[PDB]
This record gives C-alpha cells, structure tokens and sequence, in this order.
C-alpha cells in the first residue's frame, strides 16, 4: 500500500537517487497541512452513517425503479448489499483522504468492481450517481463541522472529490 | 501452551481449554488416517461457541474445560 | 482493549517482531493527545451529574409520549434505569478519552449492543437523541482539542446505534 | 481541412508534399484570420439566421407544415429548425476547415438513410439551408459571403 | 516437521515465496512443541500479515473470496450464493471471523 | 505458477461473477432520454 | 490486552466509577515520562541482537554442560530454540515496557511456560538465568545509550527490572 | 510499505472499519514526527558522498586482508560494488526518515537480504562495519529528536544484519 | 510422473501390447548406464550451490541493467526470487536426469512459467540465459569429477543439454 | 507412476530437495534389481498364450457351475472377455516388473476395481484362482530372484482383490 | 531421522499400505550400499584425529589473520572449540554413511545452522575451508565408492553451508 511519502520514495527509487529538494518541500507540506487533513478524515468518519443513508434516501427517490420488483435494490437482501457497498466506498476513500493517495482505494476496491457489477446485472450508473451523492454530503461535513479553527480546506476539499470521483468514474 | 497472540479486545483475550474424546458417528467406515480420540483444543472465549457446537455435532463428548488465561 | 499502545504491540506480537521506529511513532501520538483527552475526561467527569439529567429529560421532550402510563418513560424504574444508562455511556466516553482508543466503548457497550436492545425494546433512537443533547452542552464546557476528542466519542456512540 | 486532405494523399502514394500541396496549405494558412471572422460573425447571428431561413421555408413549402407533412406541428417544428441550427454549426466547422472532412463524416454520409427513415423530405431540407445561404449572407462582406457559399453550395449539393 | 511447513507454506500461500525473514518462527517452536495442531497453524497463518498483505491487502472481495476457497479449502468456488454469504460475514464482522 | 501480485495486473479478478451467474432471461432498464416540451394551441 | 490506563479503567468499572483524581494523576504522570519510556523501549529494540547474544555467550560460558551432548542447547536445532527462546521473552518484555503493564507478557508468554520446559527436559533453571544475563544487558543499555537527554531514568529501569524477574520467577 | 500510515489504515480495513480516534492519534504521531525524521534525513542527503567514502574505507581499515589481491575488496569493480552498497543502505536510511517507519528498509533490502549475502560471499561484518562507523559520524552532523531517528534506522539494519 | 521406462509402459499399453523386444533391450541399456547415471545426478547435487552462484556471477556480469534500480534483479528480495528460480530450474532438470524422461521438468516447472514471467515483467531473455549459463556449469561438473571411474558420459552429458535447452526454449 | 525413481523424486520435490544420498542409494536398488524383474518379465511375456488359456480354464474348473447355460462363463463372449482381462492381469505384472514398481497395476487396475466388478456381477474369487493357477506354474518357468518377483505381483493382485 | 529405510516406511505409512515390491527395492539399494558406506566410515573414524587437526590448521592459513590477538582464531577456547566443531562434523558423516541417508546431519547440523552461526559471528567460510580441506585429504585414504560416499556426505554439507 502506498501514502503520499512511499509514492515519492517509490519514484525517487526508480531514478536511483535521494529525494529531490523538490519533492521533499512538497512532503514538508503535507505534514504542514496534516491537522487539517485529520479533521477532514475525521468529518467523515463522525458522520459515515448518515452520510450513506442521506444518499441513499436521495438515489431512491430518483431512482424509484431500484425499489420495485426487479430493480437491483429489491427485496431486503438487495438493499442492504448495497448499503453495503455505499460503506465499503465510503471507506476507502476515507483511507485514500488519510494517506494522500488513492492507491488503497484503486487497488482494494475499484480494481475489477466495474466488471462484478456487470456480472451481477447492478446498474453501474446507479452506483455511480449513489458515489455523487456520498461526495455532496461527504465534502458538506468536511466543510462545516463542530467548533474546528477557521480556515481554508479547498485544497483537502477538491482531493476528497477527486476520490470520489475517481470511484465514479471506475464504476459507471 | 495455547496459541498465542489473540484479537485485541478484552473478550479476545480469554483462552480456554477443552479436552475431548471424539467419537465414529455412523454410516462409514474410516480408512484414511486416524487419531486417537482424545486430544485438546485452546480456543479463544470469542470463538467458543462454533467450536464447542461443532465438537458435539460430531457425535464428540467433551470431557473437561479449564480456564487455562482467565 | 483497543488503544493506540496494544494496537502497535498487537501488530508487533503478530508478525514476530521488536517494536520499531513505525511502532514508537505511533505511540508518542497517543502520548501526545493524552492532554486534551484528559481535559475533556475532567470536564464530562464532573458535569456528568447534569449531562445524564440533561440528557434524560431530553430523551421524554423529544419523545413526549414515553412519559404517559403504560410507556417505557413511566414510572420511577423506567427512569431510573435510563438515567443509569445514559450514565455508562459518559463513563465510557471517559473512559475512551483516558485510555486513547475506543476500547472501552467498543468492549463494554459496543459489542452485543443490537442485540440486547432489541431483546429489552430499547429504541435506539432515544440514546442517539441523548448524545445529540450530550454534544450541544459539551460545546460551553470545551474547546480545541478537547472538545474535538470528546465529539469524536459522542459521535463514534452515535454511529455505533446507527 | 486542406492539411488532413494533403497528408491522406502524401501518405497513401508513400511520399512527401508536393508543391502544389505546400501552396495551399499556404494560401489556406493565410486566409486563417478571415476565415475565423467568417465563423464568428455567423456563431454571433445564429437564433437569426436559423430563424429566418425557417420562415423563408415555410412560406416555400407551407404542406411540409401540414396535416400530412413531417414537420407539422409544434415540437416536429422545433426539431425542424434545430436540424437546420446543426447544418449552419457544420457550415461554420468546413469554413474554418477549408474543406468538407468534418462537415461529410458528422452530418452527409448516413443522410439519406436516416431522414429516408424518419419519412423527412430530403430536397425541402436542401431548401433550408439555401435559406440560411440567403440570411448569413447578408450579414457578409461581398468576398467573405462568395466563401462563405461555397459551403452552403455543398451541403445543398451533397443532399442531392 | 519440515516436510509438513513446506506443504503448508506451498497450499496456503499459494506458491508465492517466503523469504527467510518473513519465517513465521516462534509459531514452529509450538508446532514443535504440539500445543497447537495444523489446523490452528493454518487459522494463525492466514489471520498474519503474510497472507494478509499478499491476498487480503491489495484485491478486492471477489478476488479474496476465490483465494481463501483455493487456499484453505482447496477447491473453486461453487455459485453465487458462497461468496454474497461470506461478503456480508466480512462487512459484518470483520476479517478475522 | 502462484497467486502473486507483483507483475503488472496484482490480483485482477478470476471466476467473475459472470461465472457464478450464468444466462440472463429478461431485462434491460427501458429509459426514456426522450424529450417532451412545448405548447402552442389551435388549427388542427 | 492491558496497558497501564486500560488497568485503571477496568479497576473503576469494578467500582461502577468515572476515574478518581488518585487514578487520573498516576497515569498523568505516566504521560509526563513517556518521552523517557520510549527511549528505554528504543534502546531494547537497538540492541536486542546483541541482548540475545552476550546474554548466550555468557550463559553458556556458565553452563558448559547444555552444550556437550545430552546437553539441552545441543545440537545446532537446541541452541536456535534456546536462541529462539530468549528473543520471544525479551520481545514481550519490551512490550511490557511500552504498555506500562505486564499482562501481555504474563498472559501471551509466561502463562504454561513453565510446564512447557518440564514437559520437554528443559531445565528451568537455566532459563531463568539466560532471563537474568538478559536483564543485565538491557538495563546496561536503557541507562548509557546515543546522545538521549541526560536525566533520572532510575523509575523505569526497575520497572523493566520486574519484568525480567516476573519471567525469571514465573520460570525458574 | 510499511509506514505509520499504512499500518492503521491496514488495521481498519482488515476489521470493515473506518479510521477512528485511536488510529488518528497514532497519525498524528508520525506527523508531530515528520520535523525531527526530515531534519535527519537532509543532513545524511547532503552528507552522502562522505559518508559512504569513510564508511568503505572503514570496512577495509577493520579487515585489512580484505584489500590484497585475491581478495573481495580488491580492483576497482568490488570496491565499486561496495560503495553502491553501503549507498543503497543509507538511501533507504533517508527513506524510511522520510516515509515514517522501516518500509522502505523491509522492503528493499531487509527481505531476501541473507540469500543474496550467502550467494554472493558477502559477509554481513563488513556491513555492520560499515553502519557502525556511519553511526559514530552522524553523531556530530545532528543532534536531539533528529539524531535519535538517524540511530533508530542505523542501529534498525545493524540487527537485521545480526 | 514418468520416468524413461513408465513411459515405455504407457506407449506399449497403448497398441494393447506387451512390451517389444525392441523397448525390452532399449530399457536393459539404460539399466546398463545407470551406474553413471547416479554419477552424473551427483555432480550435480554436490555442487548445486556453486552452479546457481557461478550462473549468477556471471549473468549479471553480462546484464548489468538487471542490478540497476528499475532491473529485475533489483533490489534484494528480486535478487533472492532470481536466485531461486535458478535453483529450482537446477532441481528440476535433475530430477529428470534422474528419471531418464522430461515430463517432471515440463509438467511441474515448465508448464505455464513463460506466462508468469511475462505477466510479473520478468525478462524471459535474460532467463534464458541464467539458464544456458547453468547448462555449461553443470556439465562441466558431469564432465570433470572427484575420482570416478574414468569412461566416456557424452551421451548423459547430451541428455542433461536437452532438459537445460528443454527449459531454455520454454521460456525465452 | 509408483515406481522408486518417481517415488523418491517426488519426495525430494515436495520438500524442495535435491536428490541426496539417500535418494540415489534407492535408486541403485532399482537398477541393481533389473536383471530379475526383466527375466521374470521375458518369461511371463513368451508364455503369456497359455498362461492366460491356462488361467481361464482353471476358473471353470474350479467354479464348474460357471460354463452351464444361463451363466456368466457361457458362450463365446463371456469366456473371450474372459481371457483378455487375464491377459490384461498378466500384462500389467510384466509392466510393474519392468517398471521396479506397483505404479501399472496400481493406475490401470488396481484403482477403481471394486466398483466395477461389483457393477458387472464379476467375482473376484475367480480372478484370485486364475492368479493362484498362473503362480503355480511360474514355479517352474522361474527360480531364484525372478521368481520372487514373479510372486511379489501376482500376489500383490490377488491381496488387491481380497 | 533420514534414511532409505524410515523414508520407505514413511512413503507406506502415509497412504496407509503394507511395503510392496517398489519399497523392499529400495531397502536392497541402501544394504547393498553399506559396504561402501561403512568402509568409508571405518576410514574417517580411525583417522578422524588427524582429519580435525588438519582442517583446523587449514582453516588458519587459509585465513591468517584469524590467529591475530583480538579475533576468534586466538586463545586456548577458540581454537579448542574450533577442533570440536570439525570433529562434531566428521562425527556425523561417519553417522550418515552408517546409517544410509543424511538424517543424522540434517537432525543435528543443519536443522538450525545458520541462526546459530549468525548469533555467534562463526563465517560458514571457515567450516567450508575444514571441509574442503578433510576431502582433500580423503582423496588418498579411500577410492572407488567408499570415496564416492565419503564425498557425497561431505559436499552434503559445504552446500548446507552455501
Ligand atoms: C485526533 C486526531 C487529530 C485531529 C482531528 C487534530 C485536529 C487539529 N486541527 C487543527 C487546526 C485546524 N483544522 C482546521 C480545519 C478546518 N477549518 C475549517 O474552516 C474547515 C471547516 C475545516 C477543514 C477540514 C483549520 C482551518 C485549522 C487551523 C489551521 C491549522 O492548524 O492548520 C489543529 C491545530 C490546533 C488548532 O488550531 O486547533 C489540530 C491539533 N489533531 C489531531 O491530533
Ligand atoms: C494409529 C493406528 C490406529 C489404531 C490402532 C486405531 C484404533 C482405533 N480403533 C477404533 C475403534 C474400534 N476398534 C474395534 C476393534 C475391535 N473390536 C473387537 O471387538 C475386537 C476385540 C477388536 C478387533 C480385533 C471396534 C469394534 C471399534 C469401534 C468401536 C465403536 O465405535 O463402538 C478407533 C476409534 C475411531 C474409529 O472407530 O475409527 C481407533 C482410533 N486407530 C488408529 O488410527
Ligand atoms: C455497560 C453498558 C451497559 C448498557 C448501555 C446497558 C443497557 C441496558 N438497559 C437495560 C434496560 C432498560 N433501559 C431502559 C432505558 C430507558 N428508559 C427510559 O425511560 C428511556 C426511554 C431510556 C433511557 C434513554 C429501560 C426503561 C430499561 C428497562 C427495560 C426492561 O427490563 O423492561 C438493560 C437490561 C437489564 C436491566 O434491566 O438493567 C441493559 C443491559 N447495560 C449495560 O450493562
Ligand atoms: C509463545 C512464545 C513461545 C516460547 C517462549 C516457546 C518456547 C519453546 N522453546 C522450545 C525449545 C527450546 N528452548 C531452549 C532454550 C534454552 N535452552 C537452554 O539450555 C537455556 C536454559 C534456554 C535458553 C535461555 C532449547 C535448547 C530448546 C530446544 C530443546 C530441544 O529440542 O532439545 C520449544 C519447542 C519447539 C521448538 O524447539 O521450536 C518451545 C515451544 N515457544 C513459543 O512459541
Ligand atoms: C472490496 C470491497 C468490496 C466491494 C465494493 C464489493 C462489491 C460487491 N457488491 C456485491 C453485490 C451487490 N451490490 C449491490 C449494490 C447496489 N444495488 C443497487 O441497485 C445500487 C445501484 C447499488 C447500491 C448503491 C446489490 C444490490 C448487490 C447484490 C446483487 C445480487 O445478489 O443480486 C458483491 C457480490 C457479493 C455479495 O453480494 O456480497 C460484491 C463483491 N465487494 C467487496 O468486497
Ligand atoms: C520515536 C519515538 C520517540 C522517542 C524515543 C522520543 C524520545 C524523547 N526523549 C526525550 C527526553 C529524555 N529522554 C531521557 C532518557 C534518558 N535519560 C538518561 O539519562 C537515560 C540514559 C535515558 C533513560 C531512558 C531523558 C532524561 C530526557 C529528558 C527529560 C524528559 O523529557 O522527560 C524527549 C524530549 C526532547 C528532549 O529533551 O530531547 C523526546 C522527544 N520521542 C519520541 O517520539
Ligand atoms: C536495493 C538494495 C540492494 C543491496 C543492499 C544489494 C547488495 C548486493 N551486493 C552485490 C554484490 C557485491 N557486493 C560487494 C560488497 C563489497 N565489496 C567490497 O569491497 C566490500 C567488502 C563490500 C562493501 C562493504 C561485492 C564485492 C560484490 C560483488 C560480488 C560478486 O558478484 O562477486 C549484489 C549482486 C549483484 C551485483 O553483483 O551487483 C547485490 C544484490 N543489491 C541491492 O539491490
Ligand atoms: C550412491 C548412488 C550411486 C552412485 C553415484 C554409483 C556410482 C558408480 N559409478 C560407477 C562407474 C562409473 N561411473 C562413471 C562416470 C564417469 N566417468 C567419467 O569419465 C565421467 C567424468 C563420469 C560421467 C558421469 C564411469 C565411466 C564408470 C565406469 C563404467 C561403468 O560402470 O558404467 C560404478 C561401478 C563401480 C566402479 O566402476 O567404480 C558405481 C557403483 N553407484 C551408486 O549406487
Ligand atoms: C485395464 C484393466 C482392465 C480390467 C481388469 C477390466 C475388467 C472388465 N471386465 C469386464 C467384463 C467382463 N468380465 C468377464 C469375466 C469373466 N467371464 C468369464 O467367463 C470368467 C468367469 C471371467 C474371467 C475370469 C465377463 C463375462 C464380462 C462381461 C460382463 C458383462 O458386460 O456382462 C468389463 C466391462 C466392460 C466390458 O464389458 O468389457 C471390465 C472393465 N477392464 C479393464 O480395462
Ligand atoms: C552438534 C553439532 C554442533 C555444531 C556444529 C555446533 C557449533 C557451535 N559452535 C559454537 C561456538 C564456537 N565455534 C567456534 C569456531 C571456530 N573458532 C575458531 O578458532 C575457528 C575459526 C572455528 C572452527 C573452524 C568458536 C571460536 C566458538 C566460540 C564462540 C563464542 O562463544 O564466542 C557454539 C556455541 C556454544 C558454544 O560456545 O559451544 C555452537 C552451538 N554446536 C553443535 O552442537
């Protein structure tokens, strides 16, 4: 598994070299980032529960083909495999948010996902526009959370979506 | 002693023994490898009850349990 | 029981292995945080009187009905047990906040929870509600770090009944 | 455009441009600036344009608005009229281009095929975009409006 | 003993190597010992981090679902209904139940 | 051969869940990207 | 698993108690020398190799009949098991030190060891002294090490004391 | 590759569970840790030349033999060879610095390292040899949280030799 | 598995046959050469080591790039897995000299290796050669041995050739 | 196939040995052992015809009910399948003298035999008697070490079948 | 404990099975070859005192620098400790050849090596160089397959030391 470090240790390795004074300043500021980072992962983590259920409360309501019989979130058996599965992303990319690199999330579940959903006949954009959602309401409790100091997380804001959307991506 | 390092809980970490004496069930003659039926197992508290469930499912009688961590 | 020490020596344990550098690490964080947690466990620990019957009271002017004849809010047992429940639940937020991990919420409530709730008619809607008054007054009582630790708890309780 | 044009055929007879080819690609190159003016006054024009050449269709042909007619009614009106929205935005595509490559492979090969199936009279739709000839080009200096044409001429041509 | 390891670390790790200080050694000592039988070893095995990091740690469940029938039970997986049970097991309760 | 990781594809998937299901009978979700709106009234 | 909060925190619970101000000071305390704890668990980590090895050396200087034949650290096979040995108890009572509390030694190593050694012809006494050479060495290492901070580790090296004699004893 | 980092999260995932208190506490550790671990690492960058140069030459100061013909630290391709060497182990010195735990060293020269060494007749003296002069050196280049670290990782490699 | 004269018995049991007169006298000639057969399996045992090390030795001597950062051979626990293959090729292809036939070699060694090379980026060039460079060692030793009865081993130096290019061949 | 080549190989394969002086001092008993077994082999091979037709007789003799109408040695094909599966008996002992081991008879006859002769009504008291009769004769197309070996399969059949 | 005989019992004992022909084939390879082996034995074991002495001295000169104060060849204990060790070698050749298989040596010598020679800083070099040594000098006391066994066993362990 990689972090944001072993990824500049891995592609310094391949030139044969030390870290570059470039690389290292970039590493120097995401330590200098990293509390900020913590709040972030932990935004998540506080409210994962709800975070799912207000997506998937939200991809029902649009989606109301899901929820009769013959759609993919029907009977109970269905709808908890894929609140499941809201969980399972909803996880690694909050693994991905900790580390500083979406590796984690490519390699433990994006990898073959796209291909078991086809397999099972889950309707992939469905489970990709369930992801857009975990991201709105994900990205809203990173940005407005209990009495943390006041300042800016765009930049942690935009890697989030980039998670988020990687997954997406991947999956539809 | 028993296996060693266990889950991280505190209801991991209880480990306990049970002598058994498994019997031929039915059915069946066995011709592969046998052991005598006695043996022990240590299992974690955590883990007990599939094991103990599975050692009087089959036809076992077990014979003392013992509370070898705790 | 969980905790940021018996985690590095549980990882340590299991591969054979002296604790190194990556372990230490570790622990000096757990170390390190010990001041807010501590502050925190000292506020909730002495303001745990009012928290619980805060808390309790919140539980029946949310969910009015309970407290009618017949109705799990009624009568002098029913409160009494709920106030003392609401009372594990601080201990072990202090518990977790002292011992750096969510051990002791993850061993002495955590697991079986469902279960016995579902067994005794336990919503727990209720005990969300009470967690959810808990954090709001725990707002004027810290902040920083300490309160940061004592949401992070209010809240892994809060997941946990979810 | 004139350069893919050049290349396909240097490279299907194994060998480098001819100077012919080299002069257009230079007289073509020259003409860049003009020719982005030609596009941006009629992207600038085009609820206009697509406008008037819909009027000046209709009164020409009144039925194809009628019981009978693949354009009658309302929405088979608006379809009608975002058809000829799409050929003015080819026409602007081949201006720039200096030749038909883009304008052929997103709007004429498949035309015939597809509107046959639709029920869409061909000509009439052939007489929409000499409508819209008649509109860009009064929005265009005499020179800019005759190359300008040429396009229109080809589309008009290439339903045919 | 020796022949025994080597068939356990040919099955269960499924031919991919152990280098000499990934040896897990203070297990064998036991094993030595017999206070644990091979199916215990085979649980402590397959609950460390070498197959953890090998067939747990860098695929996905299908992949680690047919991993763990090849390798601790040794043959394929049957139908669908083996590995939608053994999934919500691990969402349920972890990896190492 | 061995389950390893360390080429270029570690641990694609085998057995896909194609496998484990087998022929599909029916369905395909029948979506309307299909469009409606205007209204003008009289003459017909 | 205990450390030394997670043995205050079971005492209290025992007493139905939120943690008493006695409780709270002793373990703020141990979070006042935890920089030195680190550098005495540090210096056992360092110089484990060499713990084992002199500790052995001398032990069979003592003992020169555990490596004639029918001597217990004979042949090659005994003496990696003895070697074995005397790492796996040095590894749990580094443990011991970075937790504060004995119980992962006592419960994961000390706990049926001795039956163990009797079961198998190992003579305990030996052990116990290979246990307290061990012990020797250690604490030589967790009082003059590389450039740490000069200051009173005397706290801590008996405290490691105890659970290289807890060990000893549990053996012997 | 083993770092603070990876080990929580490899910790959670294994259990189905999102990071909690306990394992940003260990995170934060590593990054209280990153300042004294970079400071470490860009004094033995800067310094690598020398080290290595003082560092080979003690390896043959200490086996004098070790220099006369027949012998493997004779002709420019062994001495070239063990330069490389001792190179590599204070790369990945930096690297662990950098990275926050022994990955780099576990990963790249820790495993497999006894085969290769018993192939090739390298023996494992001359590389605690080599690390053990390297560590007397660093001594003076830093000092404090950035020493302790350097050490940490040397002394790390010195018993994977043993 | 076979051996030279399983696979006598397998061909004969296809025609429904006892076995020819013809395969009778084949198999009485290489019950004559066996003596020289464990002679030659010998000289290969007793210096499997230095075969795989001489092999080595010179592979990377003339394949400098494998020990570069971004080489196959790189870094110590590639080196190691190198390393083995060699020695398990070595094994395999005694195992058939022993045996008088390839199949142990193609059916548990060959069979499938050029595509797990080719999947895991292993050159399958520079195996190969390893390979070819283990040839020319072992049958030096075949040929060249400590007191043994002096004859003439060609046609067993031969047999070994053909599993060493067996192997080759499979894999480059 | 069992034979004491492959025997010992596979054992060397599944500890990941080569083959030691152990392994090839077993061999050399396979090799030494040859000259008997191959004799035997010729001998049994020459004779086969009469063998067989020896055998199979031998079983109506024994079992005279066997060759009356209605019965299982009747008619030309019974008594013709008859023969050949001796023959297929006697086959696979000269192959399993030729190979220095069980592997023929083990692979091609031994396994599976139970359920097929139970499925087609065949008793394995006659096939014991056809082999009883061949080792009687052997006694004197044989002698010394070929004998012995001779013995050792016919008997190896005849256990296989009770 | 290794030998043609355990490993055929093994071999039987494992699918459940009497030894048949392929085992007892075996057996006679392992008893004709005790001839051989135990000359070889007889050899070794009269001359062994001077065997261990010249490995001893051999392992001197071929590292020189051994014998120098302050180094493992020097003093009373490790050059007696030395003699010991090659003796304990020779000791379980003679078993090895006596007993038909490498048992004796992978039980008492192999099992183990290395971890031990790596805790104690002894170099397989040194005892690689004895035995290289005692081999040369078994060139002139046997010939034919008592040298031939007397080599096995010996290369048997200079490749455990590789
Ligand atoms: C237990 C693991 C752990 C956590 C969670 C942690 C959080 C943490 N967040 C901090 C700061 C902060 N955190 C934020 C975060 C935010 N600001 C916003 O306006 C957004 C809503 C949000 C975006 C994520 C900001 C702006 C600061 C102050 C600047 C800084 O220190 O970088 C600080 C510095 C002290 C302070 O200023 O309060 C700590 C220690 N430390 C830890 O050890
Ligand atoms: C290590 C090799 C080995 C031996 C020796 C062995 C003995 C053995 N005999 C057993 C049973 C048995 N053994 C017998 C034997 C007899 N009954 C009589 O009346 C006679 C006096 C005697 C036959 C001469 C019987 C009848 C049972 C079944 C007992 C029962 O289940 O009631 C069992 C219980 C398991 C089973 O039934 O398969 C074992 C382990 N197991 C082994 O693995
Ligand atoms: C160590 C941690 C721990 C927890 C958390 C715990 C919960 C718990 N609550 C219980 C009962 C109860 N819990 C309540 C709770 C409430 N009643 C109200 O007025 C409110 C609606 C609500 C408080 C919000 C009630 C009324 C009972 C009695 C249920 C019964 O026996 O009918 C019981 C059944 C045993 C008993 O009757 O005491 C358990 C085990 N037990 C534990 O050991
Ligand atoms: C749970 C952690 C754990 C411990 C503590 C452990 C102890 C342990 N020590 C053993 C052997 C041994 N232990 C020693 C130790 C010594 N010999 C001496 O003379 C000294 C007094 C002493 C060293 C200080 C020796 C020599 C053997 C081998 C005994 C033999 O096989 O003859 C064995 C038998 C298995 C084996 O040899 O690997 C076990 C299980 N095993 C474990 O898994
Ligand atoms: C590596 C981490 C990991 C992931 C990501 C994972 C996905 C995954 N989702 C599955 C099923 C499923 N997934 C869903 C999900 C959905 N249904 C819908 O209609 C929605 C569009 C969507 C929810 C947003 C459903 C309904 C099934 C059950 C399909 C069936 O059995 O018919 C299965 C089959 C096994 C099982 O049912 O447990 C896998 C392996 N498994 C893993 O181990
Ligand atoms: C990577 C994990 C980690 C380690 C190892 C760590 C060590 C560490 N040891 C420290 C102090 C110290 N460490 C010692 C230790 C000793 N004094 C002696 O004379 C004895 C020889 C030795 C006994 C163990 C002392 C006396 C101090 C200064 C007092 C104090 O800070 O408590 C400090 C405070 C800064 C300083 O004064 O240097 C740190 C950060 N911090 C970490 O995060
Ligand atoms: C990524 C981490 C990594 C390490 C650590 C590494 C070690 C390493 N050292 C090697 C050789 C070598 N190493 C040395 C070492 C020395 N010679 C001397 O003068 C001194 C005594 C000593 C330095 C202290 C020598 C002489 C060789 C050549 C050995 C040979 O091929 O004969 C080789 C064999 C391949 C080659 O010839 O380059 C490896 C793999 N390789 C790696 O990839
Ligand atoms: C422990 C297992 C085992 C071995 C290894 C074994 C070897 C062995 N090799 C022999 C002969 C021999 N071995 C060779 C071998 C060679 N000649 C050469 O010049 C080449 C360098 C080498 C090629 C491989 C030759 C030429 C003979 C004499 C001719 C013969 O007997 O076939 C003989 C017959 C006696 C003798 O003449 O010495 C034996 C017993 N016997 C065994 O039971
Ligand atoms: C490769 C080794 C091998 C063996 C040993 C073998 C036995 C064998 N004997 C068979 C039948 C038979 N076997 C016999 C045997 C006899 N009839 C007599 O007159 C005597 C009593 C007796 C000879 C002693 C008979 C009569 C049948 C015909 C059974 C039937 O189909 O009804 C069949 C059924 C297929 C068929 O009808 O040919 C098998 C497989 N097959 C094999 O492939
Ligand atoms: C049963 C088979 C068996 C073997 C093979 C064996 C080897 C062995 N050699 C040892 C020590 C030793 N081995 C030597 C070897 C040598 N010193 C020299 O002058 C030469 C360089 C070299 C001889 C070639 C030395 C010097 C020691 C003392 C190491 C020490 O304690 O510092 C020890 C440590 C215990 C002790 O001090 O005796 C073992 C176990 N032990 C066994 O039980």
């Amino acid at each position: 598994m990689q972090d944001a470090f072993t990824k500049a240790i891995v592609a310094a390795d391949l030139r044969g070299s030390f870290l570059s004074e470039q690389e290292l300043n970039q590493l120097t500021n995401l330590v200098k980032e990293s509390n900020k980072r913590l709040d972030a992962v932990n935004a998540i983590t506080g409210n994962a529960a709800e975070i799912i259920s207000d997506a998937a409360h939200k991809l029902f309501a649009e989606q109301t083909d899901l929820i009769r019989p013959g759609g993919n979130a029907y009977p109970n058996r269905r709808m908890a495999a894929c609140l499941r599965d809201m969980e399972i992303i909803l996880r690694y990319v909050s693994y991905a948010l900790l580390a500083g690199d979406a590796s984690v999330l490519e390699d433990r579940c994006l990898n073959g996902l796209k291909e078991t959903y086809v397999a099972l006949g889950t309707p992939t954009r469905s489970v990709a526009r369930a992801v857009q959602l975990m991201k709105e309401t994900a990205i809203g409790y990173v940005n407005s959370p209990s009495g943390v100091t006041r300042g800016d997380c765009s930049a942690l804001v935009n890697e989030a979506a980039t998670y988020f959307d990687k997954a997406a991506a991947s999956i539809a | 002693m028993y296996n060693n390092v266990t889950a991280n809980t505190e209801w991991g970490r209880k480990v306990f023994k049970i002598t058994v004496a498994q019997f031929p069930d039915a059915d069946g003659l066995d011709t592969d490898n046998l052991s005598q039926s006695n043996y022990f197992v240590t299992v974690p508290l955590a883990r007990l009850l599939p094991e103990m469930q599975l050692i009087k499912n089959k036809g076992g009688k077990v014979l003392s349990v013992e509370p070898v961590v705790s | 029981m969980k905790t940021v020490i018996t985690e590095v020596i549980a990882s340590a344990d299991s591969q054979g292995r002296f604790l190194n550098n990556t372990e230490l690490q570790a622990a000096n964080g757990r170390f390190q945080r010990a001041t807010a947690s501590m502050e925190a466990a000292r506020a909730l620990t002495s303001n745990a009187d009012s928290l619980v019957k805060g808390a309790v009271q919140e539980v029946y002017n949310k969910f009015p009905y309970l407290t009618q004849p017949g109705q799990m809010g009624y009568g002098d047992t029913n409160q009494a047990k709920c106030a003392r429940d609401i009372s594990h639940y601080l201990r072990f937020i202090t518990y977790s906040l002292v011992a750096g991990g969510t051990g002791p919420l993850d061993d002495y409530i955590v697991a079986g929870l469902r279960e016995v709730n579902r067994t005794f008619n336990l919503s727990p809607s209720w005990y969300i509600e009470a967690l959810k008054h808990i954090k709001g007054k725990v707002g004027s009582q810290l902040s920083g770090q300490p309160l940061t630790e004592a949401n992070a708890y209010i809240d892994y309780c809060i997941n946990a009944l979810s | 455009s004139v350069l893919t044009k050049a290349i396909v055929n240097a490279d299907a007879e194994a060998r480098y441009l001819s100077p012919g080819e080299l002069d257009r690609i230079k007289s073509f190159v020259a003409s860049g600036e003009r020719r982005l003016r030609i596009a941006q006054t009629l992207t600038e024009a085009r609820e206009r344009i697509v406008k008037q050449a819909g009027d000046q269709l209709f009164q020409i042909r009144p039925d194809v608005v009628s019981p009978g007619g693949n354009a009658y009614g309302e929405k088979m009106t608006a379809l009608c009229l975002r058809d000829l929205d799409y050929y003015l935005r080819l026409v602007t595509y081949g201006i720039v281009a200096g030749d038909v490559t883009p304008i052929e492979e997103i709007g004429i090969i498949g035309v015939k095929e597809m509107y046959n199936s639709l029920q869409t009279p061909i000509p009439a739709v052939a007489e929409g975009v000499r409508a819209m000839k008649n509109v860009a080009t009064s929005l265009l200096s005499g020179d800019d409006a005759a190359e300008a044409g040429f396009y229109f001429d080809y589309l008009v041509g290439a339903m045919q | 003993l020796q022949g025994v390891l080597r068939a356990v670390y040919r099955q269960v790790l499924g031919n991919t190597y152990v280098m000499e200080s990934e040896r897990p050694t203070q297990a064998e000592s036991l094993l030595r010992n017999g206070s644990i039988s091979v199916r215990e070893f085979v649980r402590r095995i397959a609950k460390s981090d070498l197959y953890k990091e090998r067939f747990f740690n860098k695929a996905s469940n299908n992949r680690f679902i047919e991993l763990n029938f090849k390798h601790l039970l040794g043959r394929a997986p049957y139908n669908h209904g083996e590995i939608q049970e053994h999934f919500g097991l691990y969402h349920k309760a972890g990896y190492d139940v | 051969g061995s389950d390893t990781d360390r080429g270029k594809n570690g641990q694609r998937t085998l057995v896909t869940t194609k496998d484990l299901i087998g022929p599909t009978k029916i369905f395909v979700p029948f979506v309307a990207p299909g469009r409606d709106a205007d209204m003008v009234s009289g003459d017909y």
